[PDB]
DNA sequence: CATCCGTGACACCAGG
């Protein structure tokens, strides 16, 4: 009466977004697997994210530019959300140069490209520069997990650097749903499906498959006991 | 209060039966709720008291723990030696205080068992337990119940 | 000691009319009085906190 | 709460003079550097470290302790105040 | 939720629990669907929560919705004060307050 | 100085309900919708 | 941003075997939760033990009769077999009727059940019943192997037309407690200390119910392999 | 043995 091992289901949609069925699964074990996996995804994917800015003429973060519409605070605020893929597995960090002037809206397509790097939303805005507004960027993104503040990480380049706070972690939502499903004349048994978004850096099976990892790891930790 | 209050429901509506299997079997068919008041060849009782009998709080706290009933349904259980007709969530309170100061005959001496716990129940115990153990026991119990009202208060919706 | 800024809120090239918003102050969402934040809140206890 | 903090009250026919019992009591072990302890070396109070367990350096939990063994005579007019520190000052220098 | 009866998925274990225990609080209509109580509860503002720690739903529908939440002037940062010794008053010899 | 919120800085509504942080939690711990939404804020019902 | 992670101490602290705690510290933030519910679901629902699933008694009819000779009503006597632990040595047997016969002024035991090949009573004090002068007590039980708890009136299963179905209490777990609370390593300072608590019967010690529990969740993150 | 009058006193912390 030993159920055995369930058929497992894959549905993709680009590198965003992906749904991952298993059944039939033991009463109960629907939560039992996705949530920890859920919290998993959530807290411990690594990751990239962009951690210090340097601009021209600019000393610290609360100054502004002439010509480009946006302050310094609102132009950090836009590189949160740069999404920077490393396709080397062995990289660390990368630093993007952005060099702009006239009018124009500077969006994430005009950082210069660098081997093994790519941008993934590349129609993100960052400036809004009129005629004679110049933009000179150094941006530093590194690999990382979870989120870490500014004040934890300080990471300057160059003088006049500018820390930036960085969610490394790829995975942007992570649902699960258990519905009921039968096997012969079983009933009551669990259909789980994990429902994952990310950000295109990593995607929702690379995620997945992380996760299961970090846990089976975790698992191995009961192994040597001690009185 | 939560865990401790007794679910009254209006489905039975005062039904009178000869058996308790007739009464099973009509729980079964729909026509009467698990803790609706009934009458059983005399005596009143409710359905839940019968359908379930549990040997001792774990087992009963085991089938909580896999949805055959909730802590507020009125149940039949074996503690003390004594069968009571109370809900899980009584027995899991008392056990809490029990476990509190490590004296199962004394807690059971001082809870107030068949009573939801509410403000005046609740000091009544913190004074009695003074009086019977002392600060240090009266400290890890007033612990023990905060730590369990918060766990209760968060899920109870 | 709160930060007293004006943020231009058109852009080169827009058309305004009389008594058009051209600059958020402090606490102003496109000229509407923006003293905190939408949050999602949920009403329930939480283990105490 | 104080471990047997019932029993120490049990222990006088005043709270305060529990009190002074153990500040009296805690103040010889800071003087003596613990080495007038009646304290067994399993039942010396510890402390977790970084690199492990050592003794507590609490002279009132050490007082206290002390006082839950029964080993400890406390009362009014025992002995000469000086006479006191003195043969304390012989048995465990400074 | 026509969303998600269009994305592929029907109502779940956890939602038909918190349905069930809805239904005894007398919240929703007994006999009706799962959507259709989900959407009475929707109409009172309550839906069913899932606690981020186990996966079990809140066993009970929870309030939730949007609300306008200010940041006062009173933050710890500007408060937070201790002294070991430091500068006495003139003619008490007393700490400064 | 860029003040973020920490626990111990004072929050408050419309409608005289004040309050102080006094925990904030990982985004895995807190109460999430079905569809897997996380709630931002967490507040006691006792204070209505 | 630069982590370092020690790999945890895992600690056993058991008394007999009926109760053992087992610590597991330090462990990243949040993970002592995601550690701890899935193995107290798991040790719950899923280690396989044994339990009365049936009992027939000569002379009586329903379970809610009395017995006359016998103090005890059926009811209790289907409460203490419910209390009983017994435990299979062979792997490969599922299933035991286990007779009793004894009448006059005595007092029976979980001894007095003829012994059967491969079937360890582990509590043989256990009462059971007691019969006066005249009292006359012939029963055979059905002993099933099984996970989790299933009500009687959910198997319902009837050798002959007075079997009454008992309450199966599988687990030989009865009880799993666990508890996180914040720790620290240096000036890592949200870091977490698992705590678990596993009370059971004897058939099955806590520390090998860990065992199963960890073991049953890997295999099942195994299942994320073929799709 | 009354009325009139002058003189006391009128929460705590915080920041000011
Ligand atoms: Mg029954
Ligand atoms: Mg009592
Ligand atoms: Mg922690």
């Amino acid at each position: 009466s030993k159920l055995k091992a369930p058929v497992f289901t894959v549905r993709t949609q680009g590198r965003e977004y992906g749904e991952f069925v298993l059944e039939p699964l033991e009463r109960g074990f629907g939560v039992t697997l996705g949530n920890p996996l859920r919290r998993i995804l959530l807290s411990s994917i690594p990751g990239t994210a962009v951690t210090s800015v340097y601009i021209e003429d600019v000393l610290h973060e609360f100054s502004t530019i002439p010509g480009v519409k946006e302050d310094v605070v609102e132009i950090i605020l836009n590189l949160k959300e740069l999404v920077v893929r490393f396709l080397n597995p062995s990289l660390q960090t990368v630093t993007l140069l952005l060099k702009a002037e006239g009018p124009k809206e500077v969006k994430a397509r005009d950082f210069l490209p660098v081997a093994d790097v790519e941008i993934m939303n590349p129609d993100l805005h960052i400036a809004t520069l009129e005629e004679g507004g110049r933009l000179n960027m150094e941006v530093r993104v590194d690999r990382g997990v979870g989120y870490v503040p500014a004040e934890k990480h300080g990471i300057k380049d160059r003088i006049n650097a500018i820390p930036v706070d960085a969610v490394f972690s790829p995975v942007r939502r992570v649902a699960f749903q258990v519905e009921d499903t039968r096997l012969g004349q079983r009933t009551d048994l669990d259909k789980l499906t994990l429902r994952i978004w990310t950000d295109g850096s990593v995607t929702p099976l690379e995620a997945l498959n992380q996760a299961v990892e970090i846990l089976r790891e975790h698992l191995t930790y009961f192994s040597n006991p001690q009185a | 209060y939560y865990i401790t209050q007794v679910r009254k429901e209006k489905k039975g509506a005062g039904l009178e039966f000869a058996t308790p299997e007739e009464a099973l079997a009509a729980h079964e068919r729909g026509e009467v709720a698990l803790n609706a008041p009934i009458k059983v060849a005399g005596r009143e009782t409710s359905v839940g008291r019968l359908k379930y009998v549990f040997a001792n709080p774990d087992e009963a706290l085991l089938a909580v723990a896999h949805g055959i009933v909730d802590l507020q349904d009125v149940v039949t259980v074996r503690y003390m030696g004594k069968r009571l007709e109370t809900s899980p969530g009584r027995i899991l309170f008392a056990r809490i205080v029990a476990e509190a100061v490590e004296d199962e005959k004394v807690a059971w001496e001082l809870i107030q068992l068949d009573v939801p716990q509410e403000k005046n129940s609740l000091k009544d115990l913190v004074y009695q337990a003074f009086l019977r153990l002392g600060m240090e026991k009266t400290a890890r119990l007033l612990d023990a119940l905060k730590y369990y009202g918060f766990t209760f208060s968060t899920t109870s919706g | 000691g709160t930060a007293l800024d004006q943020r231009p809120r058109v852009v080169v090239g827009q058309r305004v009319r009389k008594g058009d918003l051209l600059a958020d102050g402090p606490a102003s969402e496109n000229g509407f009085l923006a003293l905190g934040q939408n949050v999602l809140v949920a009403i329930m206890p939480f283990d105490g906190y | 709460a104080e471990p047997g903090i019932d029993k120490l009250f049990g222990m006088v026919d005043s709270k305060y003079r529990l009190t002074v019992v153990v500040a009296k009591r805690a103040q010889q072990l800071l003087r003596h550097g613990f080495k007038n302890t009646v304290l067994e070396p399993e039942e010396r109070p510890k402390m977790q470290t970084l690199e492990g367990l050592f003794d507590d350096p609490n002279a009132v939990t050490w007082a206290m302790k002390e006082l839950l063994t029964g080993r400890l005579v406390f009362g009014e007019n025992l002995v000469p105040e000086d006479r006191l520190q003195k043969e304390m000052e012989r048995l465990y220098p400074v | 939720f026509g969303k998600r009866k269009g994305e592929g998925f029907g109502v779940d274990k956890r939602e038909v629990e918190v349905l069930r225990r809805a239904e005894k609080l007398g919240l929703v209509t007994p006999g009706k669907t799962p959507e259709e109580q989900l959407k009475e509860l929707f109409l009172q503002g309550k839906v069913v929560l899932y606690d981020g720690r186990t996966g079990e739903p809140i066993e009970g529908p929870i309030v939730v919705g949007q609300m306008f939440i200010m940041k006062l002037y009173h933050m710890v940062e500007d408060k937070m004060h201790a002294r070991s010794t430091g500068p006495y008053s003139l003619i008490t010899q007393q700490p400064l307050g | 100085q860029k003040r973020k919120l920490q626990v111990g800085d004072k929050l408050a509504n419309r409608h005289g309900n004040k309050g102080v942080v006094a925990k904030i939690l990982p985004v895995e711990d807190m109460p999430h919708l079905p569809d897997g939404t996380p709630v931002d804020v967490i507040l006691n019902p006792l204070g209505v």
